[PDB]
């Protein structure tokens, strides 16, 4: 059993949990998979698309670039003499990806709460699991302070928005949660 | 009181726990207040193993003799069946057939690193089809000690959380392992080892490549691991095919003016370290260096 | 690749063998593959394009070794099976969700088991069959593989 | 909500997943309802069968026996100021049940793991659960010690004795939770 | 106020406290500061003695021998962007210093209990200081192993050895207090 195995297989099962209720809270928004683009914030900012591989499958080293943003952080999730750098980058870039996925998303609930009804809110019980992993993988993490707004947004974009992020982010969990496996095996 | 068994009580020849090969006389006694409410010569008290019938009889008193039982639980159910009710469980008896536990022939004590905690590793042999406790105790040169109980019944190892510090680099430390079960005790031969032998060095944490501050071939290796050591060897075959490494290095830390190839191409390092030459293990070999 | 009768129009079914030939790994995909097929039919042209992702197209092929083994003295048999090996290495990384019906010839015995081992009761007249779906994202499912029982 | 409820209601749910574990761990020993008779340990000890009933079915009083057993122990599930003696006699009979039946359950474990095999064993969540409302219900909890045996007992008896207890608890659970859903409402 | 700064000023009063105790315990045993050679066990080891300085004090960073043991261990006492590298290279070595302290401190505190009598044996709270100052200092913080012998070694020669090192200890224990003032201010 790998704690931080169990910590991935908890967020990929919130993800899921959460994303149902999307559907089901906004009818109109087109929330299906088939009609929502694939769009990746994390895109171009973190190596987790190419550093998070099966030893096996990396071989050449060469796509992996100029060693991309490798700070290397040493977190509890590991062992800092324990295994590869080819892992230790995937676990430092896998950080990263949470990192920006909560503060976005808590930019997008603070929004959401100034709503006169509550149609739909962000799973606060999600957004603890990230920070529990991220505590988990990195000593340094950043605790994200409380946001707030002193106006009210247009809330039809930040429902579109919410569907594009949220399928994205399940995808992610799912590639975090085999990196987890495999690190336990 | 909560009772199992109202009807009736089944006793068993000689105990439950039987080694291989005897032969039990489970018997199963109905109290004479419980029974068949109408009495008629059609009721019968069966005794089931596994829920297949051995025997049956009408009276009361049932007793049977089973033989050639094999290593395992046996679980023997007597139900009484009445005319046209359905049968009715009254009591069972569980039966663990076990054999003589095996004595562990080899046993080792090794420490990881010189502060680690010591741990023991045995064989335990054939599994005796019976609880097994194992004891694993560790004296010193006059007879103190200290003991540990592994109650699992299977144990990879048992560690001692206890560090060993030792008066001086040469003593002697004894390890014995006795195993216990209700049929019999097996205890391992007493092993002598000196602290030299317990420990094993820690594989070197630390590495650095410098080619001497130049561009020439010499390379300098900078790395870093437990203070108390007193030899070490290093990889120096050539990446592509792996050639020879020196058997020794001298007594440091930083590598200098190695014999490197003139080549930039990547070179696999891997680096380990002796505690001592006389009567120490060598250490895992580092985490290998790229290039 | 086949000449089936639906109807009496006996449809034939054409396929393409098509393999990314990129050689740099990657954990998730961010560009669907993109298949473009120019028919042509003496002097009339026609052109179709589709647009998948790999993970969704998947179909596994069905569980290998499957074996009955029964209990001592019990009533249940154990039923153990194995990965396929045409399924992508290493199987930690990516895994498999085994569902097994025991229906055979009581509507519904299916049950969903991660582990590569599972003990169901064997009614003498029924067969036991074991499926194997992606156990990350919804995929199509396997072939039933069945073992009389 | 109420958190001595929620406990409750977990309570059911772990000790319906471990009956059903131990119908189909002992084949054999008969454990279907049908074939197991209802006994209770704590006939006569405690006044939960009188005591915890709603203030509308209690009415002459002349049945709560000589307020038997009203240690009326305070505790952090109620407040002291907050309810009628009625649940206050209830949670303190509710409390010990829970003794009763823990200081049993953790003795027939202790016999269980003793055995060659490992065919069943009590689930340590569920002990855990019995503990955590305990504590709510009553300050002075005091812990089970660990018990062991130097000797080994017969197995069937305690796997016949198991079944007769799992079943008895399990009603005892739905009253308990019957009692703190009138308490939240 | 600096709180590794308390922890310092924690650990020289307790060491001053130790110093005394030991002097009375040992009447025969020479403990005074003028008949104990100076003997410092890191002599070579780490570079407290060259790195811990006031900025202004090191200048020619020639002295620095080729960033001797420059592990550079990033810990909570300071922040990772916080200061320049001589203090970074100071507060690794002091995390260093007082591993092998300790080490060492508990190794003779084993051997001292086996005593017939309790003549002397090490404060149980300077030793926590110490560990409570190393977690902050390093994130990556190792706690010894309980340690102890199976044979009685000659305690006049571990008295004479606790006398030289609680003396050198105590001069260290004013440089990291020195290092920590300077720090706050
Ligand atoms: C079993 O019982 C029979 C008759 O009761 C007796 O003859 C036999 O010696 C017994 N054997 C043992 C092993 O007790
Ligand atoms: C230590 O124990 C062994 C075995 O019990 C014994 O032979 C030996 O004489 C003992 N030594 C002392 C000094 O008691
Ligand atoms: C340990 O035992 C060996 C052989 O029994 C002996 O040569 C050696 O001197 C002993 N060591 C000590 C410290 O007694």
């Amino acid at each position: 059993m790998f704690p931080c195995l169990h910590h991935s297989q908890n967020l990929l099962r919130a993800v899921s949990n959460m994303l149902q209720k999307a559907r089901q809270t906004l009818e109109f928004y087109p929330c299906t998979s088939e009609e929502i683009d694939h769009e990746d914030i994390t895109k171009d900012k973190t190596s987790t698309v190419e550093a998070c591989l099966p030893l096996e499958l990396t071989k050449n080293e060469s796509c992996l670039n100029s060693r991309e943003t490798s700070f290397i952080t040493n977190g509890s999730c590991l062992a800092s003499r324990k295994t590869s750098f080819m892992m230790a980058l995937c676990l430092s870039s896998i950080y990263e990806d949470l990192k920006m996925y909560q503060v976005e998303f808590k930019t997008m609930n603070a929004k959401l709460l100034m709503d006169p009804k509550r149609q739909i809110f962000l799973d606060q019980n999600m957004l603890a699991v990230i920070d529990e992993l991220m505590q988990a993988l990195n000593f340094n993490s950043e605790t994200v302070p409380q946001k707030s707004s002193l106006e009210e947004p247009d809330f039809y974009k930040t429902k579109i928005k919410l569907c594009i992020l949220l399928h994205a982010f399940r995808i992610r969990a799912v590639t975090i949660d085999r990196v987890m496996s495999y690190l336990n095996a | 009181k909560i009772d199992a068994c109202k009807r009736g009580d089944v006793t068993v020849k000689p105990s439950h726990v039987i080694l291989l090969g005897s032969t039990v006389n489970i018997t199963c006694s109905l109290k004479p207040r419980q029974g068949c409410f109408h009495y008629s010569r059609r009721n019968k008290l069966i005794l089931y193993k596994f829920d297949r019938r051995i025997n049956f009889h009408h009276g009361h008193s049932l007793n049977s003799q089973v033989t050639g039982l094999p290593l395992g639980t046996t679980l023997f159910v007597c139900k009484l069946a009445c005319i046209n009710s359905d049968e009715i469980q009254i009591c069972g008896a569980e039966i663990f057939v076990g054999v003589a536990p095996e004595q562990p022939q080899n046993l080792s004590c090794i420490q990881k690193g010189e502060q680690g905690t010591v741990a023991c590793t045995w064989e335990r042999g054939r599994d005796t089809h019976l609880y097994t406790e194992y004891t694993l105790q560790l004296s010193g040169p006059k007879n103190l000690t200290w003991q540990k109980q592994c109650k699992d019944i299977y144990c990879d190892y048992l560690d001692f959380g206890i560090n060993l510090t030792p008066e001086s680099p040469e003593s002697n430390f004894t390890a014995k392992v006795t195993a216990v079960n209700s049929l019999g005790s097996s205890s391992s031969l007493p092993s002598t080892f000196t602290f030299l032998d317990i420990v094993r060095p820690l594989p070197p944490w630390d590495i650095r490549i410098k080619f001497q501050k130049a561009s020439v071939s010499r390379c300098t290796l900078y790395w870093r691991d437990e203070g108390l050591v007193l030899l070490n060897r290093l990889r120096y075959r050539p990446s592509n095919s792996r050639l020879w490494n020196m058997v020794n290095v001298t007594k440091a830390k930083g590598r200098h003016d190695l014999l490197d190839l003139k080549p930039f191409t990547e070179y696999e390092f891997q680096i380990s370290s002796k505690l001592h030459l006389y009567k120490g293990s060598w250490s895992d070999w580092s985490e290998s260096l790229r290039a | 690749s086949a000449e089936r009768v639906r109807g009496d129009n006996k449809e034939y079914e054409y396929s393409v063998e098509c393999q990314e030939d990129s050689a740099c790994p990657a954990a998730e995909e961010s560009l669907p593959i993109e298949v473009m097929v120019d028919a042509v039919h003496k002097l009339k042209y026609e052109n179709y394009t589709s647009s998948f992702f790999i993970r969704d197209i998947i179909k596994p092929d069905p569980p290998k070794n499957l074996q009955l083994k029964p209990l001592k003295n019990s009533r249940q048999v154990e039923v153990s099976w194995e990965y396929p090996d045409t399924w992508s290495t290493p199987h930690s990384y990516f895994s498999l969700t085994f569902c097994v019906q025991v229906q055979g010839k009581e509507k519904k015995d299916r049950v969903f088991t991660d582990k590569t081992s599972a003990t169901v009761i064997c009614r003498k007249n029924a067969s036991i069959s074991v499926r194997a779906q992606d156990r990350y994202y919804s995929s199509s499912w396997s072939e039933w593989a069945s073992v009389p029982c």
